[PDB]
């Protein structure tokens, strides 16, 4: 992200880590 | 002792004869020595020379080989020997082939070699060494083609003994349709003890330096010199520009000290029209003398005329690996240099070399090869100069690794230093490159961008910036009483010049001159831009809100200034071509010619950019306020419907003018069918952003129904979609906030429509303003000339008849018809 | 035409030119279409505080341009003064225990299979990227994971190291196995710790520097990675290398 | 001996053919850049096949005769088609030398006359330095990508060769696999392809997992071949009629009732003994003009097949 | 499994156990319920050699 927003295919590294927090969500939920 | 390898076959002999004496029993061998450097002659004469064997003939004078005609043939052969893949060499349809400028010694080599073979430069061939061979391209000439006819002729430069040997200097020079193409340079060396002082001499032609002559006590120097000749002794030096064309012709007594030396050449000026002219002559001689003085001189009290000048740090280009080959036959067949200690073992042994050694010129062609496609960008023509230095002797099967260095710059050619190494880390080569930059144009930008401190991080550093604000500043100071550094600077909301003083009065009067003339109902109007400003007046404030950098008569000067100054910086670290081809967009064309053909000083230059801001400012009415009913707007044809042209725009706005008697044109034609910008009336720009607002949304396509459907019609469909739009748009509040609309967007700040018919009226003041500031004397024409490309006439400025017409169907201007009219001044 | 009236001409048209050019539309167009075909300029370089007419000769060359400059074989360079200084200037910039990770140990694999130093190798990159070229030595590394970790992925040589490394950190735990092991034989018994084999090399570790089992076999595998190659003569000059291993 | 009867050989074999000394005594070998040009590696590529064949023929105590026999057919991809002719000659140890020396002699006109007709130029360095660091492999006049159906990549080459003219246009030259292609033509061109084909390739550090499929970006390599010619395109044309003259002369023929397996022709997939005209001039036109439709070509059934070629793992076995 | 890593872990289940009997429910995203990103066809072309490996997978096609 860092690397090309230094400047497609950024939308797509942007959704990955967006579903990443979803996950992330339910894992630090489950801790809890 | 025989070579099989020779030019016709035929085997050739080298008698080697000893003396057999068997009464002195501890050496009873001796090698006769009577005509021993005449056998070993003979015989690389057979092998190199294709002429009836002669050791009779002067050095001094010039050896001329036969014309040489160029063939596909040969340099495809020459090509694969060196290893050179380069395209430009490839027979491809369409293009000619060009030949590599290595293949200048397979042409010159016959003529080069011929001058270390007279009685008088007497060596031991099988104990020469070639020292440094170079190639220079004369410059403006194109490289060689295939079909070409090439001349050569060579010239023995210096013979000089050395303690260790004889160094032989050799320059041959090709030719095509009579004209040089290249010097080749060779150094030839024989080792040994030679005393032959009388068969030594120096024969150069010393590089051009010029004098500008500026003070009184350079005129009163060179008057001292007994070798300055004038044909006029009365002739004026002040403020002219000496150049000395001169060769220098020595004969040595010694090592050291010179039995005769003579300089000699014309001293040539620079006229006001940039012609050269003989007036005066070298004539210096002298007897046993250390040195020759005229070179001396020149050197300390005057330059060359080009200038190298190193990078801060050198570039490293690459580390690249070259092999030579397992047999040294296949170069010596393209070559002709058969030179038997680089075939034949035993030749190689009886020289004491270390093996078959690879030959230099094989080593010199492969890595020119490496520096054609890592520095000219595999471009042969950008290479230029080549020069090498053999410094080691390398043995067939060798794994060379070559270090190119990008080192330093002189007038726009790159300066390329390379050493070559063998697997043992030991120096084989070194050398120099000259190499053109890729064919180059600059372009210099027009208002818009214009942000506090601009320029002012590359004033700091460099000098040469430095020079360009300075003088502008001072000038500024001295004739408007501002400095344009304060304003861009520290970009002040008020500023006011006082009138007070000596010194103030003189800037008074330099506001009160400035003129305008604009269209007041009946007739043309001269009026002082500045009226408040007359000779009771003691101040003068400039008023904006943001800031006056912000102001266009400060933005005008500030924008051409930071552009001139950028140049300047370029130009000093040596990266401007001579032939670069240059354009600027609007205000650009100004800072373009001020930097790449010194048409004006930097002081004429702010000059006429704050005038031009001035005029620009005062062209239109503005009552109310900063505010006037003008305007302009940037149209992009392509998003209102992709069948909309540059055809669609060119009639949509001429009839919107043509309908409502509103001044709109098209101003700036920037990108085809994507950026045109449109100036005019802020009523008739509210039409048209109106006008394709509505195209848009309808999708009319004006081609579709343009000719093929209804003819004149057209005019019909249209009147009633301006009409619609046009009476709903002059009912607005008489200053019209203009608002955008799909394809078009208005351009904030903008206030006047310059680039329109608008201001023709406002430039008979402004043409007389240029005739003050633009000198007859300051304009080369030879830095103009195909390479300047004016805004008016998109077409490389030229000095013929078609140009001054074209010139006249857009402007009507009278000093340019009345040329036309009697273009009979070719008698002068 | 005399060079003396030459230059009174080029006077007279240059202060009519640049006098009317404000008052006449500015074909830039045209302009462009005279310097990038009619002189194939090879590199435009814009003077100005922003790139506006470079952002423009990008837009025009992009536009009609492509089949003119494929058809010449003809590279072109847009560089605004501004942006792009440094290529028109010529100025470039330049103790406790703990099993092998797999991260160390597949860096080391890969590092040793392709005679490379272990940071020449990123580990954010594909197995197909570093040997892209020879087909033979990628299956080779491929091969060796096999019989270093078992059970690989499916298209391993499109996964990053770094990605690869953790899928493996999973069923692995600190075990040297098959492949590294027989390379650690090798790099001893073929280099010239001339008789201290690996007991005495794993002891002199264990008692010098304090590194038992676990964070022994980790120093030996950057050994590996930084392999001597020449022949170093005795035990004073092999502790040398351990040292700095370490 | 064949250097020294062909008119101007010398001038591009600098470096000669001695292969005895360049084996002996490692070091009087010639550089990696002239061994891969095909004058030099063509043939030799060649002998690396009838090579394989003896040493597999010898160490079954067989003569070639007897090898073939067991062969239901041969075939070969691109240039391997001249080795597997000749194979289908042979008979006893002695007429053995005579198919390899009509082998190698009409190996060695493919790789000169090729050469003159279209030689590999140096590229720009700023094209090399872009290759290598998005690891396409260095240029070169032929482009292989995996993983994209025939008809995908014939769509970016129609793209690419809207903007080319005619003698720099590019075309798909094996079709290797359904996913597997290699595109020949001039290494500009093909930089310009590879251009197109960055745009529309996924990052390799994405993960898609999580995208519908139909929206995913295609996963897929392109790499530049290390051959040093454009096989199987228009640009050879030139040279087919040259090497055509250059076995008439070195009297060279194979002829039907000589070959006694069938010989899978590797554009059609038919036996090259069922043929009107010249069997040597289709062998050529195979090489140099026409395609390869290996898929065509190996469609014959066998429960086994033997890979003599080079590469071994890497090689066309695989 | 819905994917290719899944496959994977499938084959190693059946490959740990290799007299039991494994029924692989291949299934695509174009299913009802609960479904994957997966098509029904890419993913089986990639991994039916490696299936069909393992005697002990019976594979069963649905969606």
């Amino acid at each position: 992200i860092a690397k090309l927003e230094g400047a497609g295919d950024l939308a797509l590294y942007k959704d990955s880590v967006r579903e990443n927090e979803i996950v992330l969500n339910n894992y630090n939920e489950r801790v809890d | 002792m025989i070579e099989n390898r020779t030019m016709d076959g035929k085997p050739v002999s080298l008698p080697l004869l000893y003396n057999f004496n068997p009464d002195n029993g501890f050496a009873p061998i001796s090698e006769v020595m009577e005509d021993r450097n005449q056998r070993i002659k003979e015989m690389y004469w057979k092998l190199w020379i294709d002429e009836p064997f002669n050791l009779d003939f002067d050095p001094r004078d010039v050896i001329k080989g036969k014309d040489f005609e160029i063939t596909a043939k040969e340099v495809y052969d020459f090509t694969h020997a060196v290893g050179n893949n380069c395209e430009d060499f490839v027979s491809r349809p369409d293009r000619t082939m060009l030949a590599p400028m290595d293949f200048a010694i397979v042409v010159g080599w016959r003529a080069i070699i011929k001058a270390i073979f007279p009685n008088t430069v007497d060596g031991d061939l099988l104990k020469l060494v070639h020292l440094s061979n170079g190639y220079k391209m004369i410059p403006g000439a194109k490289p060689l083609q295939v079909g070409d006819v090439v001349s050569t002729t060579a010239v023995i430069e210096s013979v000089v003994n050395q303690p260790t040997g004889k160094i032989v200097d050799v320059v041959g020079t090709l030719s095509r349709n009579g004209k040089p193409v290249m010097e080749v340079t060779s150094s030839f060396f024989y080792r040994g003890n030679y005393t032959d002082f009388e068969n030594t001499f120096q024969k150069t032609v010393e590089p051009v330096y010029q004098m500008h002559i500026k003070t009184s006590k350079d005129i009163a120097v060179l008057r001292s010199k007994e070798w300055f000749q004038l044909d006029d002794e009365d002739f004026d030096l002040l403020n002219k520009t000496l150049t000395f064309e001169t060769e220098t012709e020595v004969t040595f007594k010694n090592a050291n000290i010179f039995s005769s030396v003579k300089c000699f050449g014309p001293i040539k000026v620079e006229l006001p029209t940039k012609e050269t002219v003989e007036i005066g002559i070298v004539d210096y001689e002298a007897g046993a003398s250390h040195g020759n003085p005229v070179v001396d001189f020149l050197k300390r009290n005057g330059s060359t005329l080009e200038q190298k000048v190193n990078l801060e740090n050198p570039i490293p280009i690459a580390v690249l690996d070259s092999y030579t080959p397992s047999t040294n036959e296949p170069y010596a067949r393209v070559s002709g240099d058969l030179n038997p200690i680089h075939v034949s073992r035993h030749f190689a042994s009886y020289a004491n070399l270390p093996g078959t050694i690879t030959h230099g010129m094989f080593s010199s062609a492969s890595v020119r090869a490496l520096i054609e496609n890592w520095a000219a960008d595999s471009v042969s023509s950008r290479v230029r100069g080549y020069t090498c230095q053999f410094v080691d002797m390398v043995l067939p099967n060798t794994a060379l690794k070559t270090s190119i260095q990008h080192v330093g710059m002189i007038n726009g050619r790159k300066l390329i230093k390379f050493e070559t190494r063998n697997e043992d880390d030991v120096v084989v080569l070194t050398g120099e490159a000259e190499i053109e930059q890729p064919v180059t144009t600059f372009v210099f930008t027009g208002q818009g961008s214009q942000e506090q401190g601009m320029g002012m991080d590359l004033y700091k550093t460099s000098k040469a910036a430095q020079d360009v604000w300075n003088r502008a500043d001072n000038h500024f100071k001295d004739t408007y009483g501002f400095s344009i550094l304060d304003i861009v600077i520290n970009n002040p909301v008020n500023l006011t010049i006082h009138f007070g003083g000596e010194k103030g009065k003189r800037i008074r009067e330099n506001y009160s001159a400035m003129i305008f003339e604009t269209i007041v109902d009946g007739k043309l109007k001269t009026e002082k831009i500045f009226k408040e400003i007359n000779e009771h007046s003691t101040s003068y404030t400039f008023r904006s809100e943001k800031g006056l950098l912000s102001a266009t008569q400060f933005t005008q000067p500030a924008l051409t200034l930071m552009e001139k100054a950028a140049f300047e910086d370029l130009k000093s670290k040596g990266l401007i071509p001579a032939d670069a081809t240059f354009a600027g967009h609007s205000l650009g064309e100004y800072a373009a010619l001020a930097s790449l053909a010194d048409v004006m000083s930097i002081e004429s230059l702010v000059e006429v950019v704050f005038y031009r801001g001035m005029t620009m400012q005062v062209a239109v009415p503005r009552d109310e306020l900063g505010r006037s009913n003008y305007g302009m707007i940037a149209i992009n044809p392509g998003r209102v419907a992709a069948s909309f042209s540059q055809e669609a725009l060119q009639y949509v706005v001429e009839r919107v003018g043509k309908r409502t008697g509103w001044l709109v044109e098209i101003v700036n034609y920037n990108v085809e069918n994507q950026q045109y910008v449109a100036a005019g009336d802020l009523r008739a720009l509210d039409t048209v952003t109106n006008v394709l607002n509505f195209i848009k949304l309808q999708k009319i396509d004006i081609i579709e129904l343009q000719k093929s459907l209804s003819l004149e019609e057209v005019e019909g469909h249209l009147f009633e979609i301006i009409d619609e739009a046009s009476k709903k748009s002059a009912v607005k509040p008489r200053p019209l906030k203009l608002e955008r609309g799909f394809a078009c967007i208005p351009l904030v700040g903008i206030s006047v429509p310059f680039h329109s018919t608008y201001l023709m009226n406002g430039v008979k003041p402004f043409k007389s303003f240029l005739k003050k500031n633009i000198i007859k004397e300051n304009v080369k024409v030879a830095r103009l000339a195909g390479k300047y490309i004016p805004n008016l006439t998109a077409k490389p400025f030229q000095v013929t008849k078609e140009y001054f017409q074209d010139v006249y169907d857009l402007t009507g201007s009278e000093p340019i018809k009345e040329i036309i009219d009697n273009w009979e001044k070719y008698e002068q | 035409m005399k060079p003396e009236v030459e230059q009174e001409l080029a006077h007279i048209l240059l202060t009519e030119l640049l006098a009317y050019q404000f008052a006449s539309p500015v074909r830039w167009i045209e302009t462009q279409d005279v310097f990038l075909k009619d002189f194939n300029t090879e590199r435009v370089v814009e003077i100005g505080p922003s790139p506006t007419l470079a952002g423009m000769a990008q837009r025009t060359l992009k536009n009609k341009y492509e089949s003119y400059d494929a058809a010449l074989s003809l590279h072109r360079e847009i560089l605004c003064y501004s942006k792009d200084a440094k290529e028109i200037y010529y100025t470039p910039d330049p103790i406790a225990d703990e099993p092998v990770k797999a991260s160390l140990l597949l860096h080391v694999l890969v590092a040793h299979k392709l005679k490379k130093s272990l940071d020449s190798i990123p580990m954010s990159k594909t197995i197909k990227d570093l040997v892209g070229g020879k087909s033979t030595v990628q299956n080779e590394i491929l091969g060796d994971l096999g019989k270093e970790f078992g059970t690989t992925p499916e298209k391993p040589e499109e996964t990053p190291l770094e990605e690869l490394a953790e899928t493996f950190q999973d069923t692995f735990s600190g075990a040297l196995g098959k492949q590294s092991s027989s390379l650690l034989s090798r790099l001893i018994s073929s280099k010239m710790p001339g008789g201290f084999t690996i007991t005495v090399a794993r002891k002199y570790l264990q008692t010098r520097w304090g590194l038992p089992s676990g964070r022994q076999d980790g120093v030996l595998l950057v050994a590996l990675s930084n392999e001597p190659a020449a022949r170093l003569g005795s035990e004073a000059d092999a502790k040398a290398f351990l040292d700095s291993m370490a | 001996e064949l250097i020294r009867t062909t008119l101007d050989a010398e001038k591009v074999f600098t470096q000669g053919l001695n292969i005895l000394e360049w084996l002996e005594n490692p070091s009087n070998t010639p550089d990696k850049d002239y061994l891969l040009s095909i004058p030099i590696s063509c043939p030799l590529i060649g002998v690396i096949q009838l090579a394989h064949y003896v040493v597999t023929a010898k160490l079954l105590g067989f003569t070639p005769g007897e090898l073939r026999s067991y062969l239901k057919g041969a075939t070969g991809h691109s240039q391997g088609l001249v080795t597997a002719v000749a194979i289908a000659e042979t008979d006893s140890w002695e007429s053995f030398f005579v198919s390899v020396r009509k082998a190698i002699t009409v190996l060695f006109f493919i790789g000169v006359r090729c050469y003159e007709a279209y030689p590999n130029t140096s590229l720009p360095p700023s094209i090399l330095e872009d290759s290598l660091e998005n690891n396409e492999g260095v240029p070169s006049p032929m482009l292989s990508i995996s993983n994209l159906t025939q008809e995908q990549v014939q769509d970016y080459v129609n793209k690419t060769n809207s903007h080319l003219p005619a003698g720099k246009q590019v075309e798909i030259s094996l079709v290797n696999g359904a996913k597997n292609l290699v595109v020949s033509g001039p290494p500009q061109s093909l930089y310009g392809l590879n251009l197109t084909l960055r745009k529309a390739k996924a990052p390799s550090g994405l993960d898609q997992s999580r995208i519908p499929f139909s929206e995913r970006k295609l996963k897929f390599s392109n790499r530049f071949l290390p051959v040093a010619s454009p096989f199987h395109s228009h640009l050879l044309v030139p040279a087919s009629d040259l090497i055509n003259k250059d076995l008439v002369k070195n009297n060279v023929s194979f002829n039907a009732k000589d070959i006694q397996i069938p010989v899978y022709d590797t554009f059609d997939g038919s036996d090259l003994r069922v043929l009107s005209g010249s069997i040597s001039e289709r062998i050529v036109d195979c090489i140099i003009r026409l395609p390869v439709k290996w898929e065509t070509t190996t469609q014959f059934k066998a429960t086994h097949i033997l890979d003599f070629g080079p590469g071994g793992a890497s090689g066309l076995g695989v | 499994p819905g994917s290719i890593d899944a496959i994977s872990q499938v084959i190693n289940i059946a490959k740990a156990h290799p007299n039991f009997p494994i029924a692989l429910q291949w299934t695509g995203g174009r299913g009802g319920g609960h479904h994957s990103f997966e098509d029904a066809h890419t993913p089986m072309l990639q991994m039916y050699s490696k299936i069909r490996r393992h005697p002990n997978i019976m594979l069963i096609f649905g969606s």
